[PDB]
């Protein structure tokens, strides 16, 4: 299900096959011409499409342009030279713009920036004032 | 002594047993060992008979060396000659590599490796014998060509012939 | 039909080079191979007599007569018949072992084959293709030779004559 | 004597010891304890 | 599948100056300092591809891909928890003739396939669940 | 078979040509040598006619321009070392010609390997190999012209479109 | 004073080194005994040439234009001739040795103990067994031990030449031809 | 015709195969290169690549040095050879020892610490005898003239 | 931390070449270092001047042992 592509000297590389591997998946509903971000123009086919990727900054950019083609249907996994894949984005189903119910917060401090402690009050304690 | 050696090629006559007073064969490793005796000593078979031939039956018609003396000869000659000789030797260690990786034999196996005249015999037998014959006449060569050095820097050490001097 | 069997193919590819497809069948081949063993053995001798005698070497008695081609013109044909005779009757003597590879002579009154020299089949086969390439090698220098010594006079290209190493001869 | 030593000890300093100290903060630095 | 083998990696936080293993872990499981290239007939990178006559561009290879089939289970179990969230809280408000919250949860993903599931509220879900 | 396959080499001008029919009964190994002999000969042809042609110019600009402008006679003033060069170093890429031969898929004459991204069902490529094909004919017959030229009329220069 | 005590301590503050046999251990006990030997003749022989005039035009100082500031010892000075000369063979030598590390055999006693060389095992327990203060005999001949009470006795002849070259106020030259009888002067 | 295809057919992979990059040239000379033939041990690697180092590297220092003009120019020459040989190989020795660690298993893997240090040892062999074969064929210089 | 910066172990897990650049212009900040007690600062603090003052005074040695070695002085 690959979109058709000639080849670029800016795809992957060993981290790729050796460290970490990213995959992005769409549907179309026709046959376009899209811009990649590794360089270069791609046509997408009309309804399944694969594409991969080495970083997930470079697989969420592509999903900015996708909406433009009105395109919301998007799935970003890592794959593990191993095998092993993990399910990123969008985690629960529901874009993170969305609140949706049954999210729990996280790294919330409940005060102002300004009441953070005095670094010298943790001093030799190894933590941080943003931390403490 | 190494057990090894206890079948092998090389016990003979004039030595009924295994020769290894000293047990070198705890060190240096056996197949290594004879690899090294048949190199050395072919490679002395062939001196030997270089360190009078060109003196005895005379030399080739070139100026570029003028003395007779073995010794001497070495910087007389032409460093090109070297040069070409280290190259041929060469060659022939590639070839005994080759051949050797083609299953052909150039220690005394069944498929000889250079039998240019072919009288390697099929009888494993005479094909013994025939090792035999090899290993003791490089033995001697090699105590012969060391003798004849030996009578040439320090006189009198050695018996030679005065021809072969 | 296919001679790619026979010794003395050109390569595992082309197999018999034949360009103008002189053999058809192999009563051709026979007859071809026939020859061209002849033609290969007597040019052997021929090229090592061509080169002794340019050299300078002369038989006893044959000190003054000229060498190479000239030779033929110039020296006696007295004293050349003998040659024939001495050719002609081997011409005669030799005989073809029948069932055998073309120029096996091993028929002969006088005791030849392979002897000593070959044991296993292989070993007849190597030397047979040997004597085969060097005659064919030969073919070529004896021709090669004469032309020249025609056009400069030089029969070696590069060297007037050669100059032996017989320690022993001396 | 003495007046040998500079021409003894300047190879050294400038050359060998260089050399190996830089090889063995390699060593240090691209192992993993 | 294992959701734990991201976090499952070599990885130690440090004290004060580091987020941490975030949700899906910090680092690869594996270790990228692999060898170099290697002869024709020889592997290099563990479990690497053979470079056939051309061990040079061996890197260039690939090995790691994405199975159609495989993806939809990791969508599924990553996603599992929020499945349970919603068909919970569809339980709660009181479903109409409510069976089982397995059994509940095929129906409404009968139709409305599974990714739809996921992204509508209760409240449409009860009026989808109405029949 | 050879002659009901072959496309490249069979042009406008004369088509098939094989008058005295040296390839009737030829097998695809002797075909495929005959090929890669021809374009060899060819090639090598070309690229003579282009060296005798700038040094007959006057062109030779190595040696301080010390060579002849005679191709033939320079040949005779180089040095002995510069030819021995030419000559192994050509032998080295035969050397590895002979490995590319060897390799599966080879079609006679190509050493960059051009079948693995095009075959000869693209007419732009069968064209453009029958223009090497068809100079390579004709280089080969000029550069037999112009030696008897060189050797026998006496000039080494062109005697045909010299007359302005 | 134990001495396995202080190899112990030594191997503690130094582990990296310790590990490939450098530092005290019965390998450099080995290797440097080697050297030592070895030297005793290079030095005998230097003394030999020198008293019999061999060494070709000594007291004779390399030219500054053949050669270059590299063979100089202050300023245009340059080294003499017998200098140069030791040197060389000195150099002769040392390249043997350089080989013999960088590209050791299969059969043979590596410099340094490594795990992945076939004879590592073999050295291990040679070390292992060699270990004493008085040479051991009963193993005389061509063995390890014999090699390394050899060993130990060229490297205390060395000191004792210096020490004995100083307290005479003499070059250890000198002091060779004295023990030798004056035979090589 | 398209002489640029994605490499390995894989439109997403960062390499192209061009006709330099996958020619039957290119493909042939590499295979038999010392490096990645088939078949060589650690050793007989490494001292091939020596060899031909080391033949190369005489020349720059012999004719380009500051004892050129000398007659003893060649013999510095071979000097200084052998000496940068020594720094490259004290070079492939660090390499291996960070690249490849201390203990190793599978073996005949150029990528191994054993292999590798067999591959060094070739090298400086090769590389120092190669460098004086220069020199001997430096001495004399034949003219090949008859 | 088991690499380079054994001070640092977000340093010492750095995949970069970052990690050698920094950790040797953090070598001497021991009050930043990965557990750190003020007591041990202190006594490291006061071990380091000593191998400074030893520098200053072998670099004074150096001074007055040339210019009597290789000077003219008197
Ligand atoms: C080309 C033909 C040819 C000719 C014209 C001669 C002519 C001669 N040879 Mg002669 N020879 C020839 C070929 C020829 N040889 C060949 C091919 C050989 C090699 C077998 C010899 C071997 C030979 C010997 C061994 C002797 C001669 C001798 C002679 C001389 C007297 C002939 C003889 O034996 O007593 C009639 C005479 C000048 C004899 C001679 O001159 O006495 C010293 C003599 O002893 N020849
Ligand atoms: C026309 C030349 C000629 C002549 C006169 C002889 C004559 C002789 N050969 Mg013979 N031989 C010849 C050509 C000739 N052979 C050739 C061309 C070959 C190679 C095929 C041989 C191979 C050959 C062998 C193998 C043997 C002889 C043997 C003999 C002798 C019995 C006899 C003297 C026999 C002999 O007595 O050997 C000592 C013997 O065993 N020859
Ligand atoms: C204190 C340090 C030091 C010393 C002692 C030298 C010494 C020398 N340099 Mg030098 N150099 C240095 C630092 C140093 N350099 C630095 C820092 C640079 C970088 C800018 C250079 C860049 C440089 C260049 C570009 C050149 C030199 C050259 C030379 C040589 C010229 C004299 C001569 O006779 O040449 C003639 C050479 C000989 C007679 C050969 C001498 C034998 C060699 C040196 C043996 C080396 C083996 C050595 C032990 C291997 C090292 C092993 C490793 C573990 C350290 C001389 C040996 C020139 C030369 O010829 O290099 C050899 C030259 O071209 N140098
Ligand atoms: C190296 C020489 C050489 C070789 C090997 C070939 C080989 C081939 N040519 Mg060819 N050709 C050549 C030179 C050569 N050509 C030249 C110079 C011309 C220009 C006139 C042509 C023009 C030509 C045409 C127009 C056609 C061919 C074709 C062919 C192929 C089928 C015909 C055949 O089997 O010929 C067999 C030929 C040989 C086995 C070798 C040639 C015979 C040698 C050269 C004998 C020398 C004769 C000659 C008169 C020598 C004197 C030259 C000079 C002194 C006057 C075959 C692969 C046909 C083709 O491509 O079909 C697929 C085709 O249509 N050729
Ligand atoms: C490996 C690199 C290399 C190097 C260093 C040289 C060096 C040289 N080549 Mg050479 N050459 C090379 C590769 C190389 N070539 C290759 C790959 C080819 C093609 C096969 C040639 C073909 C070639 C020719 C045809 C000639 C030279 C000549 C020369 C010499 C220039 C003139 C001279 O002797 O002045 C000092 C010089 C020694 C010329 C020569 O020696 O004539 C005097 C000459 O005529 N070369
Ligand atoms: C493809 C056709 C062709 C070819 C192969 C040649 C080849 C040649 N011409 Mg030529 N020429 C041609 C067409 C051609 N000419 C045409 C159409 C004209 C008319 C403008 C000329 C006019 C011409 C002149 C006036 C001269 C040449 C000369 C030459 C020779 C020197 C090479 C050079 O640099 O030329 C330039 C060379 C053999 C030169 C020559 O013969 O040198 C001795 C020379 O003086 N040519
Ligand atoms: C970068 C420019 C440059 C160049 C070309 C030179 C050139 C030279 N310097 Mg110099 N030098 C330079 C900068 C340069 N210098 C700088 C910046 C300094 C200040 C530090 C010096 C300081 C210096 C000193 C102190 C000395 C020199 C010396 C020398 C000479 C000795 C050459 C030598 O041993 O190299 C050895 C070179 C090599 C071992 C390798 C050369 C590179 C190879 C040929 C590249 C091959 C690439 C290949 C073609 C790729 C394709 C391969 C494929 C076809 C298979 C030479 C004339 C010495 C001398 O006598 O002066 C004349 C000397 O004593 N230099
Ligand atoms: C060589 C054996 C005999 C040498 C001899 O007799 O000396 C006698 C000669 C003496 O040649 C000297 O040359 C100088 C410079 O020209 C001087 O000017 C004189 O000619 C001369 O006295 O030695 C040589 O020069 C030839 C030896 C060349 C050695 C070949 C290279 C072998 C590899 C060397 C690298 C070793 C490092 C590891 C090896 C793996
Ligand atoms: C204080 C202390 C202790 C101690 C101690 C003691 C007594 C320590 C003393 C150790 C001592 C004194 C060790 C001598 C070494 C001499 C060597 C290595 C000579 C090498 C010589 C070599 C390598 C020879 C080289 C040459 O051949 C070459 C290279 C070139 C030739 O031209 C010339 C020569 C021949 C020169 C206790 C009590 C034991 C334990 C306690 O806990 C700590
Ligand atoms: C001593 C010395 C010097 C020297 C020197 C010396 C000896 C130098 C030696 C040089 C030498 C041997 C160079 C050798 C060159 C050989 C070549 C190209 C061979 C090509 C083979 C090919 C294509 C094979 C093709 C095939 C055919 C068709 C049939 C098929 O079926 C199979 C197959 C077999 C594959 C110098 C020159 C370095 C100068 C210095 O100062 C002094
Ligand atoms: C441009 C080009 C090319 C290339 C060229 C080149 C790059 C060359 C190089 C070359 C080289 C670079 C060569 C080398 C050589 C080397 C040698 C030849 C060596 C030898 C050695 C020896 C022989 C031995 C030694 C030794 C040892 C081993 C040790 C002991 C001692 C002795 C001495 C024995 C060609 C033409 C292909 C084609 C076109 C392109």
């Amino acid at each position: 299900p690959f979109p058709t592509f000639g080849g670029s000297t800016g795809g992957w590389l060993r981290a790729a096959e050796v460290e970490e591997k990213y995959a992005i998946t769409w549907t179309s509903t026709k046959e376009q011409i899209f811009e990649m971000p590794t360089g270069g123009a791609a046509i997408m086919r009309n309804g399944e499409n694969l594409l991969y990727l080495a970083r997930k900054e470079q697989c969420l950019a592509l999903s900015t342009q996708l909406r433009t083609f009105k395109i919301n249907d998007y799935k970003i996994y890592r794959i593990f030279p191993s095998g092993e894949v993990q399910y990123l984005h969008p985690k629960d189903g529901v874009f993170p713009e969305k609140v949706n119910p049954g999210r729990t917060s996280v790294n919330s401090r409940g005060f102002s920036i300004g009441k953070n402690p005095n670094p010298a009050s943790i001093k030799f304690s190894g933590i941080t004032t943003y931390e403490s | 002594y190494a057990s090894e050696l206890d079948s092998m090629t090389g016990t003979g006559i004039e030595s009924p047993k295994v020769f290894d007073p000293l047990n070198l064969s705890d060190y240096v490793p056996v197949d290594w060992a004879r690899r090294a005796e048949l190199s050395n000593g072919r490679s002395a078979m062939l001196a030997t008979v270089g360190w009078f031939f060109p003196k005895v039956f005379g030399t080739f018609d070139s100026t570029d060396v003028t003395t007779t003396d073995p010794i001497d000869a070495i910087m007389q000659a032409d460093p090109q000659w070297w040069a070409q000789w280290i190259l041929i030797c060469g060659v022939f260690e590639t070839w005994k590599y080759k051949k050797e990786m083609e299953g052909k034999s150039f220690l005394g196996g069944a498929d000889p490796a250079v039998d240019y005249l072919k009288l390697w015999p099929a009888d494993a037998a005479a094909q013994e014998e025939m090792k035999t014959k090899e290993l003791k006449n490089a033995r001697l060569a090699m105590i012969g060509i060391a003798g004849f050095a030996a009578n040439h820097f320090i006189p009198g050490s050695c018996p030679v012939p005065d021809f072969i001097a | 039909a296919d001679f790619s069997g026979e010794i003395g193919a050109a390569n595992a590819e082309l197999g018999c080079w034949d360009p103008l497809n002189f053999c058809t069948d192999q009563a051709s081949f026979d007859k071809m191979r026939y020859a061209e063993l002849k033609h290969g053995r007597v040019a052997q001798l021929a090229a090592w007599g061509y080169a002794t005698t340019w050299s300078g070497a002369r038989f006893p008695g044959c000190e003054d007569f000229p060498a190479g081609h000239e030779a033929v013109l110039k020296i006696g044909t007295e004293n050349l018949i003998p040659v024939l005779v001495v050719a002609g009757a081997l011409e005669t003597l030799w005989k073809q072992k029948e069932g055998s590879f073309p120029g096996d002579f091993s028929a002969t009154s006088f005791p030849v084959g392979f002897g000593p020299f070959a044991k296993t089949e292989a070993d007849m086969i190597d030397l047979r293709t040997k004597e085969l390439n060097n005659g064919r090698a030969a073919m070529m220098g004896i021709l090669g030779m004469i032309v020249h010594e025609q056009i400069d006079g030089k029969p070696f290209i590069f060297f007037d004559k050669f100059e032996i190493y017989a320690p022993f001869g001396n | 004597a003495a007046s040998f030593l500079p021409s003894i000890l300047v190879p050294l300093v400038g050359l060998i010891f260089p050399a190996f100290s830089m090889a063995l903060f390699f060593l240090y630095v691209q192992t993993d304890d | 599948v294992d959701l734990d083998y991201g976090m499952k990696n070599s990885y130690v936080p440090a004290t004060g100056g580091d987020g941490g293993q975030g949700q899906f872990g910090a680092q690869s499981p594996n270790d990228w300092r692999v060898a170099g290239t290697s002869p024709v007939g020889e592997t290099s990178y563990a479990g690497a591809a053979d470079g056939g006559e051309e061990p040079w561009f061996a890197e260039a290879i690939s090995t790691v891909s994405l199975d159609l089939q495989k993806a939809d289970e990791t969508l599924k179990a990553f996603t599992k928890d929020a499945a349970a969230f919603k068909i919970e809280e569809f339980a709660a408000e009181k479903p109409y003739g409510f069976t089982s919250s397995d059994a509940a949860m095929e129906e409404l993903v009968g139709k409305l396939g599974y990714s739809k599931f996921l992204e509508m509220s209760t409240k449409q879900l009860m009026k989808t669940w109405g029949t | 078979a050879w002659r009901d396959e072959v496309v490249v080499g069979i042009t406008a001008p004369v088509g098939f040509f094989d008058p005295l029919g040296l390839s009737k009964g030829k097998d695809d190994a002797t075909m495929a040598y005959y090929r890669e002999a021809e374009l060899k000969n060819g090639r090598v042809a070309m690229a003579a006619c282009l060296g005798w042609y700038l040094n007959a110019g006057g062109v030779h600009p190595a040696f301080n321009s010390e060579l002849s402008n005679d191709p033939l006679k320079a040949m005779v003033e180089l040095p002995a070392v510069g030819w021995l060069q030419f000559v192994l170093g050509c032998g080295a890429i035969e050397w590895l010609g002979q490995q590319i031969k060897e390799r599966p898929g080879y079609v006679p004459g190509d050493l960059l390997g051009a079948s693995y991204w095009v075959d000869n069902s693209d007419e732009g490529w069968v064209m453009y190999q029958n223009k090497e094909l068809n100079n390579g004919r004709l280089a080969m017959l000029a550069i037999v012209g112009m030696v008897y030229q060189d050797v026998f009329v006496g000039d080494y220069g062109d005697m045909m479109y010299k007359q302005l | 004073s134990v001495f396995d005590d202080a190899v112990k301590d030594w191997a503690e503050e130094y582990p990296q080194f310790a590990a490939w046999g450098w530092g005290p251990s019965v390998q450099a006990e080995i290797w440097n005994g080697r050297h030592a030997m070895f030297g005793w003749v290079v030095m005998c022989a230097c003394a030999y040439a020198k008293g019999h005039g061999l060494i070709p035009d000594a007291d004779q100082t390399l030219d500054l234009k053949e050669w270059g500031t590299l063979a100089t010892i202050s300023g245009k000075n340059t080294i003499t001739n017998e200098r140069a000369i030791i040197l060389i063979a000195n150099v002769h030598a040392l390249m043997v040795g350089l080989a013999a590390t960088i590209s050791p055999n299969s059969f043979a006693d590596t410099l340094l103990l490594d795990p992945n060389h076939p004879m590592y095992e073999w050295q291990m327990e040679r070390n292992s067994k060699l270990g004493g203060v008085m040479p051991n005999l009963g193993k005389m001949g061509v063995t390890p031990e014999a090699e390394l009470a050899n060993g130990r006795m060229a490297m205390m002849g060395i000191i004792t030449c210096i020490a004995y070259s100083g307290i005479q106020g003499q070059s250890m030259i000198d002091t060779i031809n004295e023990w030798v009888g004056g035979a090589y002067f | 015709a398209n002489f640029i295809k994605p490499y390995n057919d894989d439109p997403f992979v960062g390499h192209l195969a061009t006709p330099i990059t996958s020619s039957s040239l290119t493909r042939a000379l590499l295979k038999n290169l010392p490096a990645y033939r088939f078949g060589l041990t650690p050793l007989l690697r490494g001292l091939e690549i020596g060899l031909a180092h080391g033949y190369f590297l005489i020349g720059p220092f012999a004719q380009l040095g500051p004892l050129r003009n000398s007659d003893i120019g060649l013999l510095a020459g071979f000097l200084s050879t052998i000496g940068l040989i020594l720094i490259l190989t004290l070079g492939l020795t660090i390499y291996g020892a960070a690249a490849f660690g201390q203990e190793k298993s599978n073996g005949s893997e150029l990528q191994t610490k054993k292999s590798w240090d067999q591959f060094k040892g070739g090298f400086f062999v090769g590389a120092c005898g190669s460098a004086g074969f220069a020199f001997i064929c430096l001495s004399s210089i034949p003219t090949f003239a008859l | 931390a088991t690499k380079f910066p054994k001070f640092s172990q977000a340093l010492a897990q750095d995949p970069a070449t970052r990690r050698i650049w920094y950790g040797i212009a953090t070598a001497h900040d021991l009050e930043a270092h990965d557990g750190m007690t003020e007591e041990n600062l202190y006594q490291k603090i006061f071990a380091s001047h000593f191998g400074h003052l030893a520098i200053i005074f072998l670099w004074t040695s150096g001074n007055l042992f040339h210019v009597a070695w290789q000077g003219n002085f008197e």
